C-alpha cells in the first residue's frame, strides 16, 4: 500500500476539500493554514492594526484529523532572505506565527521552500521554532532535482540556456539542502521533499540525493505522459526513480491541476507498487532492520542467548557449504584403501548448539569415511544443549567439552579444526587469537576450517546513518563515544562511495615462529562523484575449504546468508568530497592481553582525528 | 438579488471602469470560514460598497487575485484554483453567468491582462508559467515557461495583439513579442512588482519595485523616484491627453504622479493595503481606489 497525499495551493471550505480528497483515495492533505495571497503587516500602521480573525478556526477539524490528515504549508509570500529589510522583518514573524499556528493543531508535517541559494535567515527562524517548546513535528524542506532556472524554455532571446555541461553546477538544489540542514545542525526533524521534474537531471544529479533524508517524493501533474487510452502514465527513466523512493517508502505528494480530463494519478502509482522488481530472501528477512544500528555480536566476552544460537542455525545453505568443505578435506585426508581403519579426529571449536557437529556427521555419511569428533564450547549454557543432544542422538561418537579452547588441554590431535568464530567484519569476534591458542592441539598436517578470511572495507555517504548515530549520545560517557565504534547494520539508505578493498587477512593454521595478530592498513578510495564520507562499510570473505567459500560482500555475496548484516565504521566530521579526490583510509587492528580493537582515521582529502585511540570508546573482550 | 449573495466578501481585489462609466468589483475572502471570491457590478459607483445598491452579482467557487474586462460585458477573472474563468453578462446585465473555467495553471492564477485585439488574452501565475489564451475557442494557444520564479504582473500592449510585459520574483523584466522564434526579451535592482505601458507612447512603460520605487523606461536604452515606502502593487495612467499615472502601495497610500514622477496628490485614506484602482471615462478628474479595508474611496485629483 503506497502513502500517498494531496497537494492544493486553494481551499474553499477545509471539510469538504477533505471529503473530495478522501473518495479520490488519498491518505492525507497539504494544504495553507492561513490564506496563500493573505499578507500581513507586523511593523508599520496601519496595516499592522488589522481586525481579525487572521486565519480560520482550528475547530472546523477534530483533534485526530489535524493529527493524521493534514501537512501545513508556509504561505508563498513569507521570504526571510529577502534584499528589503522591511519585507525580511515581516517574513520573520509571519513564518514563526504560521509555525506556531501549525505547532497549536498539532500538525504531524509542515512543508517549506528551498527555492534559491541563501536560504540561511530561513534556517535561522526554523532553528528558533525548533528550540521553542517540547512540540515534536516534521519539516519537509520542498526542494526539486533541478532548480526552475535550469529547466526554463529557452525562449528568452538575449538570454540563452547553457548548453555545456556544468557538473557541480547541475547539482546545485543539493547544495541548497546541504547549506540549510548543515545550519539547522542536522535536526532529525527537518526533511526532504524531493520534487521531479518533467525533465530528469543525469544520474550523478540523482544519485547525489542516495543517503540524505528523504521522507516525501512530489510529482507534479504536468510531469506525466499519456498513453494511447488517454491515462496518466510516467517514462521508463521516471519509473526508474520510482522503484528507489519505494524502497525508502517516501510519502509520494501529488500536486498541480488535472491535465488529464484525478484517482487516474493515484491509481497508476498503485500500479507500478504491484509490478515491481520482486522482494527476494535476503530483503524478505532484512525487513525492519533498515538502517538499525545494533552492537556487534561478541561471543567470545558474552554468553549468547538461546534465540541467537537459533538464529544463527536458521541458515541452511551455509552449513551445507560447511559440509561441503569436510566432505572434500575427509577425501583428500584419507584415501580409500584406508577407509576403515583411518578414523579422522574432528574438532568442532566453539560448537553452539551443536550445528557444524550435525553438519560434520552429515558430512562423514556422504564422504563414506569413519570420524571422531570433538563439540568444544566455552559458554555453559550451550553446552546443555550439546549434552542433551549428545545423550539422545550422537552417543559416545561426539564428546562435548565445557572449556575455553585456548585453555583445554585435549588428549590427543586433531587431524581437523572447524569453527564459526567470523563476525561481519571478519576478525572482530577475536578467531585469530581463539584458533591461536588452539593451535598447539592441531596436528602438524592439520587443516583448519576455515584455514583463510579476510576483511573488506568501503567508503560510504549516508547522512541518515549519521544521524542515527549522533543520536545515540549515552549519559555517562565520552560525548563522541557512538562515532568511535562499530555497529551491525543492515545498511539501505547509502552511497557506496568506491569498490570495497580488502583490509586485514589471517590464515589458520599460523605456522610462523613470530605469532602478531595487530595490524596496520593504508587503503585510497578513487572517487568519481560529489558527495560527503559519513562512515566505512566492512564486510568479510572465507575460504572454508580450496573452493568452497563464504562471502558477504555484496559483489561476490553468498547465496541466501540472509541474516548476516554488514558493520559500519563511522567517523565524527563528515568529510567532503569532489569528483576526482582519493579518500585515504588507514585501519590498525590493536591488542592487550585483556583486550583487542580496532583504530581508524582519514587521512586524504583531509585528515580526521585517530578514532578509538587505546580503545577508549570500543573493546573487543579477550 | 437575483441569484446573488447577500453579504460581500471583506478583502476589496480588483476596481475597474467600463465606457459607459459601470464599475466591476472584485472580491475575495482572505481569511474566516470560507476562502471564495465574488464579482460585483454597479451602475452607480457612489453606492459601492453597499450590495443592497447593486446592479449584479455572483458567487465564484475560489478567492479573485485579479480580473479586468473583456470589452463591454465580458468579465476575464485569475482564480486561486489554478483556473482562468470567463464570465459574460445577460441580455439585461442582471445575472452574471459563467462562459467557462478551464483549469490550466498548477498553481495560483496571479495576474491577467487582455490583449489589443480582443478576442485573446494572456495570464501570469505562481507556477511561473504565462499563457496565450483564445477567449473564442476557450484554449491555451501557446504556454511559455520564461521565468523561474513566481510570475508577479503580466501587461498586454495597448495596440499590439502580439507584444507584452511580464515580471517575477526571478528579477526579469520581459518584453514579450510572439512573431519571434524566441518571444521574450529580458530589459537589462530590486523586484519588479507592477507593470503599466504609457498609452500615448508605443515603446514606453513604467514598474514599480517591492521596495516603493516606480522607474519610467523606454524599450531602447532612465527617470525614478523613491515614491512609497513598501512594495508598489499597481500602476494605472489615467484618461487625459498628459495622462497621469496612479501608483498603489502595502504600506496603505495612493500617490498620483505627473509626467516626469514627481508627487501631485497624496491620499492616506486607506486603513489596509490598497490593491486597484481605475479612472472614470465620465469624469477624468475623479479616481476610485480599493483595498483590504473593504473601502471604495473615490478620489478628487486636482487637474
Ligand atoms: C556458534 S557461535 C560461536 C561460538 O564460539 C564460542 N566461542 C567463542 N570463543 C571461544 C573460545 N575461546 N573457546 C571456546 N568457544 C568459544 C561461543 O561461545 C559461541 O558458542
Ligand atoms: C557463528 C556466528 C554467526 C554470526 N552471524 C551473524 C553475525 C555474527 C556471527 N558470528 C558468529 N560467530
Ligand atoms: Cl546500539
Ligand atoms: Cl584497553
Amino acid at each position: 500500500r503506497v502513502s500517498s497525499g494531496r497537494d492544493l495551493n486553494c481551499v474553499p471550505e477545509i471539510a469538504d476539500t477533505l471529503g473530495a480528497v478522501a473518495k479520490q483515495g488519498f491518505d492525507f492533505l497539504c494544504m495553507p493554514v492561513f490564506h496563500p495571497r493573505f499578507k500581513r503587516e507586523f511593523i508599520q500602521e496601519p496595516a499592522k492594526n488589522r481586525p481579525g480573525p487572521q486565519t480560520r478556526s482550528d475547530l472546523l477539524l477534530s483533534g485526530r484529523d489535524w493529527n493524521t490528515l493534514i501537512v501545513g504549508k508556509l504561505s508563498p509570500w513569507i521570504r526571510p532572505d529577502s534584499k528589503v529589510e522591511k519585507i525580511r522583518r515581516n517574513s520573520e514573524a509571519a513564518m514563526l506565527q504560521e509555525l506556531n499556528f501549525g505547532a497549536y493543531l498539532g500538525l504531524p508535517a509542515f512543508l517549506l521552500p528551498l527555492n534559491q541559494e541563501d536560504n540561511t535567515n530561513l534556517a535561522r527562524v526554523l532553528t528558533n521554532h525548533i528550540h521553542t517548546g517540547h512540540h515534536s513535528s516534521m519539516f519537509w524542506m520542498r526542494v526539486p532535482l533541478v532548480a526552475p532556472e535550469d529547466l526554463r524554455d529557452d525562449i528568452i532571446e538575449n538570454a540563452p540556456t547553457t548548453h555545456t555541461e556544468e557538473y557541480s553546477g547541475e547539482e546545485k538544489t543539493w547544495m541548497w539542502w546541504h547549506n540549510f540542514r548543515t545550519l539547522c545542525d542536522y535536526s532529525k526533524r527537518i526533511a526532504v521533499a524531493l520534487e521531479i521534474g518533467a525533465d530528469l537531471p543525469s544520474n550523478h544529479v540523482i544519485d547525489r540525493w542516495l543517503g540524505e533524508p528523504i521522507k516525501a517524493a512530489i510529482l507534479p501533474t504536468s510531469i506525466f505522459l499519456t498513453n494511447k487510452k488517454g491515462f496518466p502514465v510516467l517514462s521508463k527513466m521516471h519509473q526508474r526513480l520510482i522503484f528507489r523512493l519505494l524502497k525508502l517508502e517516501v510519502q509520494f505528494i501529488i500536486t498541480g491541476t488535472n491535465h488529464h480530463s484525478f484517482c487516474s494519478y493515484l491509481q497508476y502509482l498503485e500500479y507500478l507498487s504491484q509490478n515491481r522488481p520482486p522482494p527476494n530472501a535476503y530483503e524478505l528477512f532484512a525487513k525492519g532492520y533498515e538502517d538499525y544500528l545494533q552492537s556487534p555480536l561478541q561471543p567470545l566476552m558474552d554468553n549468547l542467548e538461546s534465540q541467537t544460537y537459533e538464529v544463527f542455525e536458521k541458515d541452511p545453505i551455509k552449513y551445507s557449504q560447511y559440509q561441503q568443505a569436510i566432505y572434500k578435506c575427509l577425501l583428500d585426508r584419507v584415501p580409500e584403501e584406508e577407509k576403515d581403519t583411518n578414523v579422522q579426529v574432528l574438532m568442532v571449536l566453539g560448537a553452539g548448539r551443536g550445528p557444524l557437529v550435525n553438519a560434520s556427521l552429515r558430512a562423514a555419511k556422504q564422504a563414506d569415511r569413519r570420524i571422531k569428533l570433538y563439540a568444544v564450547e566455552k559458554n555453559p549454557n550451550a553446552v546443555v544443549t550439546l549434552e542433551n543432544w549428545q545423550f539422545e542422538e550422537w552417543g559416545s561418537q561426539v564428546t562435548v567439552v565445557s572449556s575455553d579452547m585456548r585453555e583445554w588441554v585435549a588428549p590427543e590431535k586433531a587431524d581437523i579444526i572447524v569453527s564459526e568464530l567470523l563476525g561481519s567484519f571478519a576478525d572482530n569476534e577475536l578467531s585469530p587469537e581463539c584458533l591461536d591458542g588452539a593451535q598447539h592441539f592441531l596436528k602438524d598436517d592439520g587443516v583448519s576450517i576455515p584455514g583463510e578470511y579476510t576483511s573488506f572495507l568501503a567508503p560510504i555517504s549516508s547522512s541518515k546513518l549519521y544521524n542515527e548515530v549522533r543520536a545515540c549520545r549515552e549519559k555517562d560517557r565520552d560525548p563522541e563515544a557512538q562515532f568511535e565504534m562499530p555497529y551491525v547494520v543492515r545498511l539501505h539508505n547509502f552511497h557506496q562511495l568506491s569498490a570495497p578493498q580488502p583490509c586485514f587477512t589471517f590464515s589458520h593454521p599460523n605456522r610462523d615462529p613470530m605469532i602478531d595478530n595487530n595490524r596496520y592498513c593504508t587503503l585510497e578510495f578513487p572517487v568519481e562523484v560529489n558527495t560527503v564520507l559519513h562512515g566505512f562499510a566492512g564486510y568479510f570473505e572465507t575460504v572454508l575449504y580450496q573452493d568452497i567459500t563464504l562471502s558477504i560482500r555484496p559483489e561476490t555475496h553468498s547465496p541466501g546468508m540472509f541474516s548476516w548484516f554488514p558493520i559500519l565504521f563511522p567517523i565524527k566530521q563528515p568529510i567532503t568530497v569532489r569528483e576526482g579526490q582519493t579518500i585515504c583510509v588507514r585501519f590498525w587492528r590493536c591488542s592487550n592481553s585483556k583486550k583487542v580493537w580496532y583504530e581508524w582515521a582519514v587521512t586524504a582529502p583531509v585528515c580526521s582525528a585517530i578514532h578509538n585511540p587505546t580503545g577508549r570508546s570500543y573493546t573487543i573482550g579477550l | 438579488p437575483p441569484n446573488a449573495p447577500a453579504c460581500m466578501e471583506r478583502q476589496l481585489e480588483a476596481a475597474r471602469y467600463r465606457s459607459d462609466g459601470a464599475l466591476l468589483l472584485g472580491a475575495s475572502s482572505l481569511s474566516g470560514r470560507c476562502w471564495a471570491g465574488s464579482l460585483w457590478l454597479f451602475k452607480d459607483p457612489c453606492a459601492a460598497p453597499n450590495e443592497g445598491f447593486c446592479s449584479a452579482g455572483v458567487q465564484t467557487e475560489a478567492g479573485v487575485a485579479d480580473l479586468t474586462w473583456v470589452g463591454e460585458r465580458g468579465i476575464l477573472v485569475a482564480s486561486d484554483s489554478g483556473a482562468v474563468e470567463l464570465w459574460e453578462l445577460d441580455e439585461n446585465e442582471t445575472l452574471i453567468v459563467s462562459k467557462f473555467c478551464k483549469y490550466e495553471h498548477d498553481d495560483i492564477v496571479s495576474t491577467v491582462s487582455v490583449l489589443s485585439s480582443g478576442t485573446q488574452a494572456v495570464s501570469g501565475s505562481k507556477d511561473i508559467c504565462i499563457k496565450v489564451w483564445d477567449l473564442a475557442q476557450q484554449v491555451v494557444l501557446s504556454s511559455y515557461r520564461a521565468h523561474a520564479a513566481q510570475v508577479t504582473c503580466v501587461a498586454a500592449s495597448p495596440h499590439k495583439d502580439s507584444v507584452f510585459l511580464s515580471c517575477s520574483e526571478d528579477n526579469r523584466i520581459l518584453l514579450w513579442d510572439t512573431r519571434c522564434p524566441k518571444p521574450a526579451s529580458q530589459i537589462g535592482g530590486y523586484l519588479p512588482t507592477s507593470l503599466a505601458w504609457h498609452p500615448q507612447q508605443s515603446e514606453v512603460f513604467v514598474f514599480g519595485d517591492e521596495n516603493g520605487t516606480v522607474s519610467l523606461v523606454d524599450t531602447k536604452s532612465v527617470l525614478s523616484s523613491a515614491v512609497h515606502s513598501q512594495c508598489v502593487t499597481g500602476l494605472v495612467f489615467s484618461p487625459h491627453s498628459v495622462p497621469f499615472l496612479a501608483s498603489l502601495s502595502e504600506d496603505c497610500s495612493l500617490a498620483v504622479l505627473d509626467s516626469s514622477l514627481s508627487e501631485l496628490f497624496r491620499s492616506q485614506a486607506h486603513r489596509d493595503f490598497v490593491r486597484d484602482a481605475t479612472w472614470s471615462p465620465l469624469n477624468h478628474s475623479l479616481l476610485t481606489t480599493v483595498g483590504w479595508d473593504h473601502q471604495v474611496v473615490h478620489h478628487v485629483v486636482p487637474t
